[PDB]
């Protein structure tokens, strides 16, 4: 049961028929029965910031004016 | 058993690593998570939120609600500056106390173009026109209006939109520049100016106050985590 | 077409209606408007009372007086409605409840006034004490004001009676009273009350905690902080005052643990 | 610098009761383990040790006798001496400490302490 | 869709404009950010974007273990009368300022936690004597359970308490826990009482601590070294690491701007002035 | 296609010759290198080719470790006074000579940097002390970050700074390190200023030193003992070793042929001989 | 996840049914998310010097005349 | 644990080691490369460019 | 050999693309003959407490009169 | 052999661990189970049993 | 079937009763 994901390659080492191209995996397999043992995946996502950044009620439209 | 060979590194403790470790409490009954309002996914989304700079750090107004409130009057034309800052968001004073300095200061390298929104606080009846400018660094300072109006800048005319912005544009040598004060890594410098005057009729007050506001655009990054100077414990 | 703009508003709760000709839009705090418990979230067992219409209302509080010397002012949710009609008997009832609210803070003045209100909305807004020799010690009457709420201040001074210490918060305003730069609170839901522009500001947060449902009477799930960014100013006038008046609406607001009364000791 | 004051002691006679009090000039955010110590000819003598609340700690001489408290606000410390014997007669004195349950006369400062004379008959 | 990891928005090429659109414009009053863009209020040209916000993940950037406490440890000349040789620390990070400070960005959190122990120990009274390696014992005591009287007695048995033997010199101690919070989030602030006052009834007994709860009453880390009393006196700290793991965060707040004071909210006066001196005329 | 690994073409056979080809002449005016081989001027055979040139790639060629710095404590007599028993040192490969010189045959590059470190220790004045296996404390203090001021202070405690907590007597620690560098490769040679002197301003404040940037700004590290002081003293030493992975270079320059004088590509007088004697006519 | 592949045989051994000849090859895993904890591939590329030794704009015929 | 046994060589340090270790700035935002011209791929280019020679070598 | 189980995930990391939510599952390998030095499973099973709280012979219908 | 390396953790004694251990009796015969009425799969089916409570507490 | 790791029962809504159903009523003579 190991899970194999992609790793985001900064610096290319002068290989491509074994490093830097042809994309560079990573195994992982969990040892232990309970979630909180887990390592940190770290394949995270990201969210507007619309909740914080407008929380108005009548959307805002950048090109017009905001008191209308 | 399975021959093996120790590495070097073997039994060390990395603070940043991210290895699995034993349950100490097995099979523990956790308690699910409800839909509570305003999660937050990542640290830029609280940079992008618009805070209040204390631009007026002078002896008796630092550390009260004075630092605030940048001074007009309906005095007559000068080409002199209102206020004068540095774009180093994470170092000058002014800056490094709003909410995206202080996640600057968690961060050794920052990267993006960053927005300065004036809120004029007159009253309805008091007009105006002023010049907001940005100047990339590598000259003298912009003094004067004659210098200021070469650089990047919005000309801000005062009226029922009572805010304006101005967007300073990432335009910089490095990739990402240094979250200190730093020549190499400059960022330039952010300026007000009165395009024509404050005019205000009889029966009103004369003088009044702007509020600025930093924010960072969607194009804004930090990276290499770092513990802060804005916090200690002595002994 | 018809004319409708972001400036004149109608809001409706139960057998309460207010208008608005000069508003500045509103706020929905953290894009969540307030609901009752979903079944896939619910806690106590005992089926809620759910008074609707007759706590759903709005409720005006106490009307303060903004002048030049003003540092600010603080009140509690659900603690400054209290004593608000129904909703506040509601509340003394039951040993749990949840609510959401609108707030409508409301102040006018004249185009020859100047100055800005900040209204801000805090989860969880804990605020600092008064005291240099004991932490977290202001009392449970202090913490609760109810409708009149309580005043920030320009100018931290401890509490030097250790005889009978006064056991009250000590907010300042530079730090919004909890330790933290003000110009950061733009964090938290907010409107800015701007007299060249607005007058009024319209706040609609949805119930916010780490549970589903908790005890009101312990905790106070809220705090309504407005500070004057901008300073009064009125012609050329030294002493210029204007009335700021607050009008809450409970929300969605549902209670389990029905028992006797709570009497609390608020003095 | 940081105080300490104790309070509370006198003279009474066996049998008898006190309660001695050591409150800081200020406030101290990291002085969390108060303890009290006794001496009478030239060697110091751990008494009891109190943490925040309620975890409280005693000798095999005061125990049952004495009993520590302490407001879990305020950064103070109480001593309710019961059953006094003759031996008790000491000054006593009182030291904050971190995250220390355990005892030994091993402190930075020291106060000025209380004396206590028991009287026999 | 949007990973952390993915690279932010392009820039995109912008002429001239001159319209009735007003981007610049705006109103704070709102509550709103103006969502601009470079190209709003300038010229730009094309650029394709490869920075990422992957190390500002809220994953990322609790990613460091840090400090809590400090325990000591200790042992007289014989016994002549002290037998009371172990350390009790009650678990709670608003001890340092640093893990602090970060977790006061957020009111609400939830995490399984990681925690590591750095043990280290040495002499004390200059001496020909040698100590044998130490195991010490680190016993999670819940809350509840009884709590250690003396350094030997029988609550160092643990038959339920989760329990770390270290034997010394070998690689730091590691445990997780999971998120074992009596509410659905952690509460980092709680701007309320443990006890409702009731009117009749006495103050004293109505009374409690501002913003404390159970909440966040975790319980006692209890540490002992368990080798028998040795002729030669060694002093030995165990310094815990806390990392948050699998985190996430709710409602955002204005960092800690002075310094703490307390495991509360309150300030001490002298530490109010958290800005320096500077012009308004001056770069 | 042509791998590190592969075998150098073969030589051909080739017979007299008698032409209008001239490859023996050439022009090196043009700065082009004549591309002769043996076939060019004399007779050859044919040989199958064997050799390869897999152990002179750059990958190969920066494949060792180096060291970089001995970073050293301290104990006194008791305090006395002092208590400043911690080694901070600027990270920067410039203060040895043999890593610099390697790294100097180019003008830029690219690499993830692995670092290792190998820990000593020993006693000072003979005596029948006895210290306890030893926990040092390698923290990493990015630019910006506050820098330890007391050896028991609270920068120690790390929050965010990662830091490696090495154990006396285990192999030796290690850690990698992305490509760190604020630019598009890292610049072995800057040739200019951090700051342009202003006709407007004075001499003072428009100067800076020729060749240094931010560039190469890495930060620093600290090291400490984190058992607390022991009755006889101990000396430690890091030496830390470097080594380039992943590396790209660009620009081939000359190697330095005069001994190195500080972070600079200055010399120093007395060491610009490099060649000996030696006759035009004498093999 | 395993990434096998095969090393360049020097000495051999008296084996062709185990070492020596049948190609011989080794395995490679990666255990961390980080291209950066990556071990070196070794796996390199070579390229046509001309870049340096022939920087010059019109094309070297070496059995011609260089300068013409 | 999985059983397993210790060979010689091991806690061992060979400077010219090829092994994985850990990372100690995760999900690090590295920055691209450029296109920078005159990139070397082995130090043998170097040598087949031409390069003077100093022969006379005489003491002054 | 190997034995893959799933794990009951208390706290999720933000990750659906490797953490948190597509099934997080665990290894298991058992080393040893002796089945006594295999680890716990703790995939238990739960059963109805009748035996003890029910121990009746006419079976209990909660609604109707216990007496009858 | 297999190049590895040792993560914190490593050597220490959890007393609510869960690994595998060798076996100091192999091969041991073991006993069968028989179906023995009462079985207790969870604690909180003893929960569910009524018990008398201890109401009066006085002095006496 | 049922795990240790499952989910307890859930309270199904119930509303206001009157009749000859007597849940309340029991006899712990039977032991049960
Ligand atoms: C020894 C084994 C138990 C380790 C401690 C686990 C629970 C501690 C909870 C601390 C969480 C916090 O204060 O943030
Ligand atoms: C301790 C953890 C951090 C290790 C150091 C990483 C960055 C140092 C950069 C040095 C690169 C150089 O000077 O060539």
């Amino acid at each position: 049961g190991a899970q194999v994901s992609s790793q985001k390659v900064g610096a290319h080492e002068n290989s491509n028929r074994a490093y830097g191209g042809s994309t560079i995996n990573y195994t992982t397999i969990n040892y232990y029965r309970d979630s909180a043992s887990n390592a940190a995946s770290k394949q995270d996502f990201s969210q507007d910031p619309s909740k914080f950044t407008e929380p108005i009620k009548d959307v805002l439209i950048k090109t017009a004016p905001m008191l209308n | 058993g399975l021959p093996v060979m120790n590495t070097p590194g073997s039994n060390q403790y990395l603070t940043a690593d991210n290895f699995q470790s034993p349950c100490a409490l097995p099979e523990f009954d956790v308690t699910p998570p409800i839909d509570i309002p305003g999660e937050v996914k990542n640290m830029m989304e609280l940079a992008e939120i618009d805070t209040m700079i204390p631009f007026d750090l002078s002896a008796t107004k630092k550390n009260t609600m004075e630092m605030y409130r940048v001074r007009l009057s309906d005095k007559p034309h000068t080409d002199d500056p209102i206020l004068c800052l540095s774009l180093s968001p994470a170092s000058d004073p002014r800056l490094s106390h709003t909410m995206l300095g202080e996640i600057l200061n968690y961060y050794t390298h920052w990267a993006g173009s960053l927005k300065f929104t004036f809120l004029f606080c007159g009253s309805m009846m008091a007009t105006g026109k002023l010049l907001v400018s940005y100047a990339p660094p590598g000259a003298d300072p912009p003094k004067k209006r004659k210098e200021a109006m070469l650089g990047t800048h919005v000309i801000w005319d005062i009226g029922l939109q009572s805010s304006c912005t101005m967007v300073v544009p990432w335009i910089s040598n490095t990739t990402y520049r240094q979250t200190i004060d730093d020549s190499f890594t400059e960022g330039g410098y952010i300026s007000v100016f009165y395009q024509t005057r404050i005019v205000v009729p009889l029966s009103t007050p004369r003088e009044m106050d702007i509020l600025g506001f930093v924010s960072a655009c969607n194009d804004f990054s930090v990276r290499l985590l770092r513990d802060t100077t804005h916090i200690e414990q002595k002994a | 077409a018809c004319g409708y703009s972001d400036r004149v508003l109608q809001l409706t709760l139960g057998n309460s209606t207010i208008t608005t000709q000069e508003a500045a839009n509103s706020v929905v705090a953290y894009g969540r408007w307030p609901e009752y418990l979903r079944d896939s979230e619910a806690n106590p067992v005992d089926q809620p009372t759910e008074p609707d219409v007759a706590a759903c209302r709005f409720y005006t509080l106490d009307t303060v007086s903004w002048t030049k010397e003003s540092r600010g002012w603080w009140w509690k949710l659900p603690d400054a409605l209290r004593d608000m009609g129904l909703f506040g008997q509601n509340m003394y009832y039951h040993y749990l409840g949840r609510s959401g609210y609108t707030v409508h803070v409301q102040c006018n003045a004249s185009k020859f006034h100047q100055g800005a209100l900040g209204v801000f909305a805090v989860p969880e807004m804990c605020l600092a004490g008064d005291s240099n020799t004991t932490t977290m010690h202001t009392s449970y009457q202090n913490a609760n004001p109810g409708e009149k709420g309580g005043t920030f201040t320009g100018t931290f001074t401890p509490d030097n009676n250790q005889t009978s210490p006064a056991r009250r918060f000590c907010p300042v305003d530079y730090l919004l009273g909890n330790g933290t730069l003000l110009g950061n609170a733009f964090v938290f839901p907010h409107q800015i009350i701007n007299l060249r522009t607005n007058n009024c500001a319209t706040l609609v947060l949805p119930y916010v905690n780490s549970l589903s449902i908790d005890s009101m009477v312990k905790h106070n799930n809220w705090g309504i902080a407005i500070l004057p960014l901008a300073p009064l100013n009125f012609a050329s006038e030294s002493s210029p005052e204007i009335p700021i008046t607050l009008t809450i609406a409970p929300m969605c607001c549902e209670f389990n643990g029905l028992r006797n009364i709570t009497l609390p000791r608020l003095q | 610098q940081v105080q300490l004051q104790e309070s509370g002691g006198g003279s009474v006679q066996a049998g008898g009761s006190l309660r001695l009090s050591c409150a800081a000039s200020e406030y101290i955010p990291s002085a969390n383990c108060m303890r009290w110590f006794r001496q009478a000819p030239k060697e110091r003598e751990w008494v009891a040790s109190v943490l925040r609340g309620g975890y409280t700690w005693h000798a095999d001489s005061v125990k049952g006798r004495f009993t520590i408290s302490g407001d879990n606000a305020k950064t103070a410390a109480y001593l309710q001496m019961n059953s006094l014997k003759p031996e008790d007669t000491a000054i006593y004195y009182c030291a904050y400490s971190n995250t220390c349950p355990g005892a030994s006369a091993d402190f930075r400062s020291w106060g000025q302490g209380t004396q206590v004379t028991v009287s026999s008959h | 869709a949007a990973t952390s990891r993915d690279a932010l928005p392009n820039t995109e090429a912008s002429g001239p404009t001159h319209s009735k659109e007003i981007p610049a414009l705006t109103a704070v009053e709102t509550g709103a950010t103006n969502p601009l863009v470079p190209s709003d209020t300038v010229q730009t040209r094309h650029v394709v974007q490869h920075r990422s916000r992957s190390e500002s993940s809220i994953e990322s950037f609790f990613a460091r273990g840090a400090c809590v406490t400090i325990m000591t440890v200790d042992n007289p000349a014989s016994t002549t009368n002290k037998d009371k040789l172990f350390a009790v620390w009650k678990i709670t990070y608003k001890d340092t300022v640093q893990l602090r400070r970060k977790l006061e960005f957020f009111t609400y959190s939830r995490f399984d936690m990681e925690l590591t122990f750095v043990v280290t120990a040495n002499f004390t009274e200059t001496n020909n004597g040698h100590a044998l390696n130490q195991v010490y014992q680190i016993m999670y005591v819940p809350p509840g359970a009884p709590v250690p009287e003396k350094w030997d007695d029988y609550t160092w048995q643990t038959s339920s308490n989760p329990s770390i033997f270290y034997t010394y010199g070998t690689a730091p101690a590691r445990i997780s826990v999971p998120y074992v919070g009596i509410s659905n989030a952690y509460s980092h602030f709680y701007d309320g009482f443990s006890k409702v006052p009731l009117k009749d009834q006495s103050a004293a007994l109505g009374d409690s601590l501002y913003g404390a709860a159970s909440l966040n009453d975790f319980g006692i880390l209890a540490v002992r070294v368990v080798n028998d009393h040795n002729p030669t006196k060694v002093t030995s700290k165990i310094r815990v690491y806390l990392k948050p793991k699998h985190i996430r965060v709710w409602c955002p707040r204005p960092p800690r701007a002075v310094a703490y004071y307390g495991p509360g909210v309150d300030y001490k006066d002298g530490t109010l002035t958290p800005l320096s001196t500077k012009d308004l005329t001056t770069y």
